[PDB]
RNA sequence: GAAGGGAGGCGCGGCCCUUCCAAGGCUAAAUACGCCCCGGGACCGAUAGCGGACCAAGUAGCGCGAGCGAACGGUGAAAAGGACGCCCUGCGGCCGCUCAAAAGACCUGAACCCGGCCGGCCGCCGGCCCGCCGGCCCCGUCUCGAAACACGGACCGAGGAGCCACGCGCCGCGGCGAGCCCGAGGGAGCCCCCGCGGCGGAGCGAGCGCGAGACGCCCCGGGCCCGCCAUGCCCCUGCGGGCG
RNA sequence: GGCGCGUGGGCCCCUCCUGGUAAGCAGGACGGGCGAGGCGGGACGAUCCGGACGCCGGGCCAGGGUGCGCCGCCGGGGCCC
RNA sequence: AGGGCACAAGCCCGCCCGACCCGCGCCCCCCGUGCCGGCGCGGGCCGCGAAAGCGGGGCCUACCGAUCCUUCGCCGCCCCG
């Protein structure tokens, strides 16, 4: 039955095989760099652009 | 059950499925399989050789329970014989007391040759066999026989 | 392109007049 | 608004992701192996989870003498069946072998009960086995149907199929110019 | 009352609907219409060769 | 137009075998079924259900005649079915009485259409402190094409048109699985117990008939094997067997 | 790969043709459109010029235009019933 | 009617009957169905030629016809006690 499934899954043979999935992507809106002085650090550090 | 079915689903629309420039009518095409080899011959030429003219002769009265004639093949014969008595006979490859398999009294006329044989002496009665049959059954060391 | 294979069956006879010949179980338990 | 998506692109496809029968058996087993495969990555699993979706039409049944022929060169691993094992009374002995699958006859259970045999179940092969080590997965015939043998046109040259009904004549059944 | 009698307007497009069908990767080595002394030769010369005949034993 | 005769699902003549005795007669049971009577219902509920729920229906009414053939259910617990008084030439009216209620010839009492009093000034959509601005051809249909001088439609209510049986093909699901199966029926248990065919398991061939193993996760294709057609060699029991 | 429906009266534009004095005539061809495509413009139109559509706020602007009806204009050179 | 052909595909002479028997595949029209027509082959038996070779009619592109019934031909099978 149901109850006796997850007894099985949550035992340790069946956790030893479990291997960690990547870090995910990182993903974030985009706002423009010459905005702020910030903004565009994030991009160029050196701060050699213009403007 | 009606509250499922795909014809309630058409109330409103006023045609319910048969299109407007067409329509449902009566017969459209005529009844039952008319026209075979006139307006439906594409039809009967894709899926249906065979299906005008005669051939063979005409028997005015078949006799049924002659023709009847149910067959074995030799790959069946050893599953006749219930199991214990099935280890008893593979063990003791006796010559002396081999058994004894009478087709016929399980509903068989004639033994064919499909398969293969258990190596073990064997005794089996028919009516007929088949010419592989028989050569099979002797080089396993069995005899076949004829029952009235 | 249908393929089906032709049927069997006759076309009913006495319909709506003439003799009965719609014979129903109704009364088997009985 | 306003974009062309109909130059370089095909229509989608459709395919099975659930069961779909109502034994809750196998919704119970389906989940539990996407749920290994969603920790693991393994194929064995994925496999195994897409043969469980199968519809019966897909999943042949299997006898004892056909796993047999198949074990030859490997009787020490297990063989893995998603459908049912039948009885074969044509094979006269059995060797000893390891056989999960859904379901067994009684017949071929018993059988495989003597013998020295092992009957496993997928919930102890989840418990023991479940990504698969030392397993082989195996299936029957997807084209033994009957009504697999009828598909096409009878009346054209080229096909080696044969109508479905009864024919009496002779019109196009006796070669190429019997028309 | 007459109606048309022909059109090949819109036969292109229908054509390119699903692309162009190939064909099956097997008709290229059919043997339908080979010469016959060639195809018996090649199948004894291969039921003798140890290394590829299928005959049992 | 006769003496022994009849039959054996292809005719004629001959010889056998297997079976029965026409041209005379009687016979219960297991089976079918309306009117009429009794019981029941996943049936209709007053334009439905029988044409016919109504003290009078095959009635009233129509046709020379054969025939044709409707509409019409419901006060209230109890008729307690309406006191008295006042106007009125009479017809009638007002006021009140019985009752929980007038529910007053009657349950509830919608829409279309209409009278009085009271507020407004032209339809729909949108914005707004509300009558200003902007937009808007009559729907349904056949049709390449409808606002059409193409057809149907004054208005409102209620009714009103892919259901069922059998057969065939394919798909999904359940049970069992080289097997499977509530046939008819029988056990005094709608639902419990027992219960044959059949289909599947071997094909091909007009037919006499003959009759499959060699490979394979799956699929496709090759390779072999069986039947039908034609050939070569060998040989027993021989127009029969074997090998190719 | 399986099962199955509708359709089998079409018309218009571009360029290329045939019969005909010609036709908003009749018959063919590559590509597109209407049919079955909302919206702005072409005063007015099923098909022309742009652009192919969930419900909203803001910005930019295709095609076409900018005396008044009616949203939106000036500057420069030439001609002129 | 259009193609083709020069010690030839034309004309003359000599000998012949491949204008045959058994069995398959492909092309054209086309739904990749039928019919007419053609072509490529495996066997049998033949013609001509010294031989290599060529020959399943008239150099190529037209000249023709299902089911049921009748009639004819070889070799066999059935008439179900
Ligand atoms: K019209
Ligand atoms: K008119
Ligand atoms: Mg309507
Ligand atoms: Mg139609
Ligand atoms: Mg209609
Ligand atoms: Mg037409
Ligand atoms: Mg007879
Ligand atoms: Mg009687
Ligand atoms: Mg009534
Ligand atoms: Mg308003
Ligand atoms: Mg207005
Ligand atoms: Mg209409
Ligand atoms: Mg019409
Ligand atoms: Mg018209
Ligand atoms: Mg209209
Ligand atoms: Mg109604
Ligand atoms: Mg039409
Ligand atoms: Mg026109
Ligand atoms: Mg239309
Ligand atoms: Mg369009
Ligand atoms: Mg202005
Ligand atoms: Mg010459
Ligand atoms: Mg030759
Ligand atoms: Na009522
Ligand atoms: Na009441
Ligand atoms: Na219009
Ligand atoms: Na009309
Ligand atoms: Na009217
Ligand atoms: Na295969
Ligand atoms: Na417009
Ligand atoms: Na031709």
């Amino acid at each position: 039955t149901q109850t006796d499934i997850e007894r099985i899954l949550q035992s340790d043979a069946v956790q030893k095989t479990f291997v960690p999935k990547r870090d995910p992507l990182v993903i974030e809106r985009k706002v423009d760099p010459f905005s702020s002085k910030e903004a565009l650090a994030r991009l160029d550090p050196s701060g050699t652009v213009m403007p | 059950p009606t509250r499922i079915r795909k014809s309630r689903k058409r109330r409103g629309h006023r045609q319910m499925g048969y299109g407007r420039v067409g329509g449902h009518r009566k017969h459209p095409s005529g009844r039952g399989k008319a026209g075979g080899l006139q307006h439906k011959r594409t039809s009967f030429d894709k899926y249906h050789p065979g299906y005008f003219g005669k051939l063979g002769m005409r028997n005015y009265h078949v006799r049924r329970n002659i023709e009847y004639n149910p067959t074995i093949n030799i790959d069946k014969i050893w599953s006749l014989i219930p199991e214990e008595q099935r280890d008893g006979f593979l063990q003791r490859k006796s010559t002396t007391e081999a058994p004894v398999v009478d087709v016929t009294r399980f509903g068989f006329f004639k033994v064919l040759g499909r398969g293969s044989l258990p190596q073990c002496p064997i005794i089996i009665k028919a009516r007929y066999f088949s010419s592989d049959a028989e050569k099979k059954l002797r080089e396993v060391g069995g005899v076949p026989l004829l029952v009235p | 392109g249908r393929n089906v294979a032709f049927s069997n069956m006759r076309r009913y006879k006495c319909t709506n007049k003439g003799p009965n010949l719609i014979k129903n179980w109704f009364n088997q338990p009985a | 608004m306003g974009i062309d998506l109909k130059t370089g692109i095909k229509k989608r496809k459709v395919e099975r992701k659930e069961p779909k029968s109502p034994n809750p058996y196998i919704r119970l087993l389906h989940n539990a192996f996407k749920v290994v495969y969603e920790n693991t990555g393994e194929d064995f699993t994925k496999v195994l989870t897409k043969r469980l979706c199968l519809s019966k039409t897909n999943r042949p049944v299997l006898s004892v003498s056909r796993l047999a022929h198949l074990m030859h060169k490997r009787e020490d691993k297990i063989a893995v069946v998603a459908s049912t094992v039948t009885n074969d009374e044509r094979l006269v002995t059995i060797p000893r072998m390891t056989i999960c699958a859904l379901k067994f006859s009684a017949t071929a259970r018993s059988r495989i009960e003597k013998a020295g045999g092992r009957c496993m179940s997928f919930d102890e092969l989840l418990a023991e086995k479940p990504t698969g080590d030392n397993c082989v997965l195996l299936q029957g015939r997807r084209s033994c149907r009957a009504v697999c043998k009828k598909f096409g046109s009878p009346g054209r040259p080229n096909s080696h199929v044969k109508p479905k009904g009864e024919h009496k004549g002779r019109r196009g059944a006796r070669g190429r110019h019997s028309w | 009352a007459k109606l048309k009698n022909h059109t090949s307007k819109n036969q292109n497009r229908k054509d390119h609907r699903n692309g162009i069908k190939k064909p099956k990767k097997s008709a290229y080595t059919s043997h339908k219409g080979m010469c016959p002394k060639y195809l018996r030769n090649l199948r004894r010369s291969r039921a003798n060769d140890p290394r590829q005949s299928l005959r049992p034993n």
